[PDB]
RNA sequence: ACGAAUCUCUUUGCCUUUUGGCUUAGAUCAAGUGUAGUAUCUGUUCUUU
RNA sequence: GUAUGUCUAAAGUUAUGCUCUUAUUUACUAACAA
């Protein structure tokens, strides 16, 4: 509906702040993380990075005070919201494709790598340059992880078409998922009971999983019809974008709704402090808001 | 009907499809350049594609017509039943 | 519970057996037996032979046929298989006629579901495994593409890794022509055509690049 | 009405995804549990359509 | 438990009707225990 030119270089990683979130954090393919607000007067506060490569996976803590950041040169960096002077992790084996912090305590902090070894970093343990414990039950590059929202349980899908429910720190698969499907983007629906862990596939079909209990995994109804190379997010409704053309709103109950034009790319999100406002993440400074 | 007859009969047909609507030799090279109408060759190309397309869609219809287990068996029982 | 086989032929069971027979034929009685959780191989085969086979008959005998029967009895004393053969009927039925003349569902549904499942599953483990590997392979490929594509979007061009060649003379077919067996040498000249096709090819490549 | 073209169907023709070896039918048909997973069951409640 | 088969092992090639909650079965599998 209304636009904003953000990142001239292609790829982007648009995400709001948590629940009470007036802000629009981006961090594109132009190796620069940037900050704009929900108030139409779009005010720029550029969190410049240091590391050479483009910034990939950006996510906030529950506190909304420090946001994590992942790049291609084996570099994860934590980032304080307004200031941006903060703890840093220059050194890894190679790129961590996806990263997430704990939704109950900003201290604990998971980073997920291409080599298929997942890493903890608490606040005092980030000071130690250590790990609480690693995970090594995925063998392919994982590129995908998000917490069961109570802070304890933790999920991370992977390139080998396998999803893994874990306990926060136990490093022992509560459940490996079925084989014949494919998975890419893991996101929990803001489900009133909070049973549901949704995830986008390679084969044009977003799935749903009964995450409580973690051992439950029978999908009820599958969201078909979004030629996928991208991303998807929920609030009633689930809105995910596709590779080729444009975004797709879907009734979470019945899996069918309007198909809004994008202009390509696709990373959808919802302004959670409001009831109805979306962000699209187009390639090359084409962020669309609704 | 033999492939002798079915050839000539199909020949006769495509002659009705026609009925609807220079040689230069370099003998040293052996290259017999028959410069002919480029519009007619294009009309062959489109017609021949259309003929093959018509046949291609003909099977598609006949495939979508309907004591078996899988796709092949159903047809295999149909190969038995025709006798 | 494990136990000794026998019992009585429930109609569903009979139907299942018939289906099996259609599938596996009249000489693999073990498999058919296996398909029936209650009934044995021998039992099954006997049943097929005696009752279930459609090339038997249970129509009543004509007066002439009756005569033939009872005459056979008179002449062949109680060799009823032979007698049956002579009649062209199954033997038990013949005997019965002669005698006449002289004067739970959950379980069943389980085996059904299993049965239908089996009959509609007609491949050795090698096949199943192979298709599994195929789909898995496909998935892997698409994931790889997603990475590569992602990087391209990101600005890093990564050439797709070759298949780790199994042997020294293993072929990649995009390198160069497979085994270019050329066309038969030109009687009619072909030069313009060569050009046009070349242009078409290059144009196609361009289109793909743009695509 | 004859000639032609386009479309649909029906009859035949074409088999058009239409069984790709051999052996002693190649051989032999079971006595299991709990623990876990997986699927499949069935019920079970309520929600709204 | 194996044959066997994949995987990893680091350096950037110069382009712009449904949801749910559960309890039960059965099957298969299991170098996991009995």
């Amino acid at each position: 509906i209304r636009n904003y030119p953000g990142h001239p270089e292609g790829t982007t990683a648009l995400k709001f702040l948590p629940k009470t979130g007036h802000l629009i954090l981006s961090g594109g393919n132009d190796h620069t993380i940037k900050i704009w607000d929900f108030y139409h007067d779009y005010e720029c506060l550029r969190d410049f990075q240091g590391h050479n490569k483009p910034i990939k996976a950006l996510r906030f803590t529950e506190d909304c005070q420090s946001f994590l950041s992942s790049s291609f040169d084996r570099s994860v960096k934590i980032w304080d919201t307004e200031t941006g002077k903060v703890k840093t992790r220059l050194h890894l084996n190679s790129t961590p494709a996806d990263v997430e912090s704990r939704p109950t305590n900003p201290h604990e902090f998971i980073v997920g790598l291409s080599n298929s070894k997942i890493l903890h970093y608490d606040d005092r343990v980030s000071e130690n340059q250590g790990l609480v414990q690693t995970y090594d039950h995925h063998l392919s590059s994982i590129l995908a992880l998000k917490y069961f929202p109570d802070g304890s349980k933790f999920i991370s899908s992977s390139e080998d078409k396998t999803v893994r429910i874990w306990e926060n720190q136990i490093n022992v698969p509560i459940k490996q998922i079925s084989d014949t499907a494919q998975h890419s983007m893991p996101f929990l629906n803001v489900h009133p009971s909070q049973n549901y862990f949704c995830a986008q596939s390679m084969d044009n079909r977003i799935y749903s999983f009964s995450l409580k209990p973690k051992y439950k995994r029978h999908p009820k109804k599958i969201f078909k019809g979004h030629s996928s190379a991208g991303y998807g997010i929920s609030l009633r409704y689930i809105c995910s974008g596709d590779s080729k053309s444009r975004l797709f709103t879907w009734d979470w109950n019945t899996s069918r709704l309007l198909n809004n034009i994008n202009k390509p790319i696709t990373q959808v999100d919802w302004h959670p402090q409001e009831t109805s406002k979306v962000i699209c993440s187009g390639a090359a400074g084409k962020i669309y808001v609704c | 009907i033999s492939y002798d007859q079915l050839a000539k009969l199909s020949y006769e047909k495509t002659l009705r499809n026609l009925a609807t609507q220079k040689v230069q030799k370099d003998t040293k090279t052996g290259k017999i350049t028959i410069a002919d109408d480029d519009k007619l060759v294009n009309k062959l190309a489109v017609s021949l594609q259309s003929e093959s397309k018509k046949r291609y869609e003909a099977r598609k219809r006949q495939m979508q017509n309907a004591s078996f287990i899988n796709d092949k068996n159903k047809q295999f029982n149909e190969k038995l039943s025709r006798e | 519970p494990i136990y000794v086989k026998g019992g009585v032929w429930t109609n569903v069971e009979d139907q299942i057996l018939k289906a099996a027979v259609q599938k596996y034929g009249t000489h693999q009685w073990s498999k058919v037996a296996s398909l029936l959780q209650k009934k044995t191989a021998r039992q099954s085969e006997l049943r097929w032979n005696e009752y279930l086979n459609p090339k038997l008959n249970f129509t009543e005998f004509s007066k002439e046929e009756d005569a033939q029967l009872l005459d056979l009895a008179r002449e062949l004393p109680n060799q009823w298989r032979t007698i049956a053969d002579m009649m062209a009927r199954p033997a038990q039925v013949c005997v019965e006629r002669y005698n006449r003349l002289l004067e739970l569902e959950d379980e069943e549904k389980e085996m059904l579901a299993e049965a239908r499942a089996r009959l509609l599953n007609t491949q050795g483990k090698k096949a199943t495994r192979k298709i599994r590997e195929r789909m898995l392979e496909e998935s892997k490929r698409i994931a790889e593409l997603q990475k590569r594509r992602e990087l391209k979007q990101a600005g890093i061009n990564v050439a797709i890794k070759k298949p780790k060649k199994k042997y020294g003379t293993d072929i990649d077919y995009n390198e160069d022509i497979v085994y270019e067996q050329a066309p038969m040498p030109g009687i009619y000249d072909t030069s313009t055509e060569d050009r046009q096709i070349k242009k078409k090819f290059e144009q196609f490549e361009r289109k793909v690049n743009r695509k």
